[PDB]
RNA sequence: UCUCGAGCCCUAGACAGCCGGGAGGUGAGCUUAGAAGCAGCUACCCUCUAAGAAAAGCGUAACAGCUUACCGGCCGAGGUU
């Protein structure tokens, strides 16, 4: 449970709002 | 195109050579605006979208030659 | 080759291999006819960014070139000390 993959969902999300499992995941949420 | 960072300070400067030992022995200074005139000129060879950015990278070769800044 | 223990990493995709990326300011300054990651000395700073050293190792007269770190993909199960 790495941190800096939780910042990254984070940071994702973000701009989701405004590696490829990371972004799926961002998506998910 | 526009000549290197190296030497667009060594004009702005007065000073031809950097120095022996960085930040330790202080040969040239630089005010704010100077600084904010040489972002301009390097506009094409920078990677920086903002001049605040622009300014930071030739801000970020000085001080490594004895450069002060005020 | 067999057996037992400890730590750490792993399906938020590990170990390895293959592909792709390995960018700019800038060939950092000094020194030096020249030195541009890589003769020596000092420093080793910031941008773009998913990465990318003021360069870990070969290579050049010096560039080039070949890769290391670092990032991404393919793959898919344990791996590593």
């Amino acid at each position: 449970i790495p941190e800096w993959k939780q910042e990254e969902v984070d940071a994702i999300v973000e701009m989701i709002e405004s590696r490829n499992t990371l972004l799926e995941r961002a998506l998910d949420d | 195109g526009v000549p290197p960072t190296a030497e667009l300070i060594k004009d702005e400067a007065g000073f031809e050579t950097g120095s022996g030992e960085p930040q330790e022995d202080f040969v040239a200074d630089l005010s704010v605006d100077q600084v904010k005139q040489i972002a301009e000129q390097k506009h094409p060879d920078l990677l920086s979208y903002d001049l605040t950015n622009a300014a930071k990278e030739v801000v970020g070769t000085c001080t490594s030659l004895g450069v002060t800044i005020e």
